RNA sequence: GUGGGAGAGGGUGGUGGAAUUCCCGGAGUAGCGGUGAAAUGCGCAGAUACCGGGAGGAACGCCGAUGGCGAAGGCAGCCACCUGGUCCACCCGUGACGCUGAGGCGCGAAAGCGUGGGGAGCAAACCGGAUUAGAUACCCGGGUAGUCCACGCCCUAAACGAUGCGCGCUAGGUCUCUGGGUCUCCUGGGGGCCGAAGCUAACGCGUUAAGCGCGCCGCCUGGGGAGUACGGCCGCAAGGC
């Protein structure tokens, strides 16, 4: 397996029932594609730069994971199925690189 | 007949002409003008002077609709784009801000043979 | 031609590889969206080359601006 | 690709004696590994010519080391071939 | 072999925003467009300019360079996956396994051919408008193949560094990309510039040789007739060798 970071930008206009729904769906999909989670950061509502799906805000989540690279791409696809998921950027994680250090 | 009084003025400046549009705060136009609106016919429509008279015509018509203070948006590069903003500042309309919105692609489309050595 | 100081010279010890951090990266952009040149960013060839990709990532994620509008023209 | 313990596992299989990472045997084996991987990747991706070049090269290196081996020790060559299931 | 590295090297799938075109909707009215100046053209069936929504194709601003990678053609949004080449350090392993290379085989810009797709912008041909003594042409408005994709052909070029590949030797200076280091600097590998010696008809080249050598391949032998004729071979043809 290899170590990635899944990025989810969601629809801020969700209340708790529906946020619960999307979370359940996502983490059940990560479970199904064999991605062991490590750290997760929920950054929540943030003011975008340019509007994504007519909306000025976005709901930010960051999941550091590890998984079967041959399947990574498909995971991405499943994660994009929902209407309420506005952006998915999965990047292959790598170590920090510095300046003014 | 709307009595707007707070608005936008989009100056669009080509090489072959100039034209102004004065719109409501939401983007819906109210009045407009251009080098052809005022007298000019041929190339002449893209002069600085044409630009002046144009801009001023629009602003006049706006103050007829009841307009007082406007924000400027400027699209394009042509002689007397700046003169258009000039007649707009000398208009008697209070100009809240000038802003340049001139659109450029991020290398999108093939241009005409005149415009080539770009993409 | 882009003459004052070196965006890096005033900044902490900061990840050039973090697409998620706007407030640092913002300082590497212009009045317009445009990614800043070396003259301003004052980085290394390789540093700049990183900041590029991490910016564009940030953009696609919807954090940094893709383009902007010039004020007071 | 070939990960580290894969490659190693191939060397510790083909090593003429402990610590030999370099012998002609280990080279032909390691090559042969990379080659088979490559042509597998080239079963699909028929359109990828640039990797094919590398393959032509890898292969040439293999045949080169073999012509050395058989010039040298026919016994060990023949054995190395029979053990690799190659040529043909 | 081990351990580090940089990279528009390649192939596949996905995805992003800017712009153009087009359609829908709001508002708005008399022109817009285009040129040296014009006209063809579009516009009261409401155009251009302005806002909002949709669709689709193609390319990828800033970063971007005098940069990088690639054997060459050539390669530029971002992401993942598949994969090639390459550099450095360590001095670990094999033990001359090397170099070149007529045939062969493979790749090979663009245009072009075949069969299906696709088609926004641009556009040979073409349709018009102008300009001139005439205008075919340049300039303007339209526009078809094509440009895009898949699979298969075609094999050309200012396919250029107009400079075959490999190795060894022969002052330096400066700029730079990328490794290692006792990190002003030194060392390796790329990209430029100026110059020893030397070379060169000159221009110029000069540790990225066009210098001093050796190995091997390709090629040259006045100009036109000519990349023509005849013959062969390849090609669906075009045409190529
Ligand atoms: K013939
Ligand atoms: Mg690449
Ligand atoms: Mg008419
Ligand atoms: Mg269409
Ligand atoms: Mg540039
Ligand atoms: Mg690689
Ligand atoms: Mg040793
Ligand atoms: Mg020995
Ligand atoms: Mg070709
Ligand atoms: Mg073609
Ligand atoms: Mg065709
Ligand atoms: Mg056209
Ligand atoms: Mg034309
Ligand atoms: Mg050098
Ligand atoms: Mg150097
Ligand atoms: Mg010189
Ligand atoms: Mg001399
Ligand atoms: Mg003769
Ligand atoms: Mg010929």
């Amino acid at each position: 397996m290899r170590r990635y970071e899944v990025n989810i930008v969601l629809n801020p206009n969700l209340d708790q029932s529906q946020l619960a729904l999307e979370k359940e769906i996502i983490q059940r999909a990560l479970e199904n594609y064999g991605a062991r989670v490590e750290k997760v950061e929920e950054l929540g509502l943030r003011r975008l730069a340019y509007p994504i799906a007519k909306d000025p805000q976005g709901y930010f989540l960051w999941y550091q994971v590890e998984m079967p690279e041959d399947r990574v791409n498909d995971l991405a696809r499943e994660l994009r199925i929902r209407d309420n998921v506005r952006r998915v950027m999965v990047v292959k994680s790598q170590e920090p690189f510095l300046a003014n250090a | 007949k709307r009595q707007v009084a707070s608005g936008r003025a989009y100056i669009h400046a080509s090489y072959n002409n100039t034209i102004v549009t004065i719109t409501d705060p939401d983007g819906n136009p109210i009045t407009w003008s251009s080098g052809g609106v005022i007298g000019y016919k041929g190339s002449r429509k893209g002069t600085p002077y044409a630009a002046q008279l144009a801009a001023l015509d629009a602003a006049k018509k706006a103050m007829a609709y009841g307009m007082q203070s406007v924000d400027v948006i400027v699209r394009g590069t042509g002689a007397g784009r700046e003169q258009a903003i000039r007649a707009l500042q000398a208009s008697g309309l209070q100009v809240k801000s000038i802003v340049d919105d001139t659109p450029v692609p991020h290398n999108g489309c093939r241009p005409k043979k005149k415009f080539r050595k770009a993409s | 031609p882009s003459r004052k100081a070196k965006v890096k010279a005033t900044l902490g010890e900061f990840d050039l590889r973090d697409y998620r951090n706007v407030e640092v990266l913002k300082r590497f952009l212009s009045e317009t969206g445009k990614i800043l040149p070396r003259r301003r960013t004052g980085l290394s060839a390789k540093e700049q080359r990183i900041l590029a990709k991490t910016i564009k990532r940030a953009r696609i994620l919807g954090l940094l601006p893709f383009t902007e509008k010039l004020v007071r023209k | 690709p070939i990960t580290k313990e894969e490659k190693q596992k191939v060397i510790q299989e083909f090593a003429r004696f402990p610590g030999d990472t370099g012998s002609t045997e280990v080279q032909v084996a390691l090559l042969t590994l990379r080659i088979n991987r490559l042509s597998e990747h080239l079963k699909v991706h028929k359109k990828d010519h640039h990797s094919h070049r590398g393959l032509l090269m890898m292969v040439g290196q293999r045949r080169r080391l073999l012509r050395y081996l058989q010039r040298e020790d026919p016994e060990r060559y023949r054995a190395l071939i029979e053990k690799l299931g190659i040529r043909g």
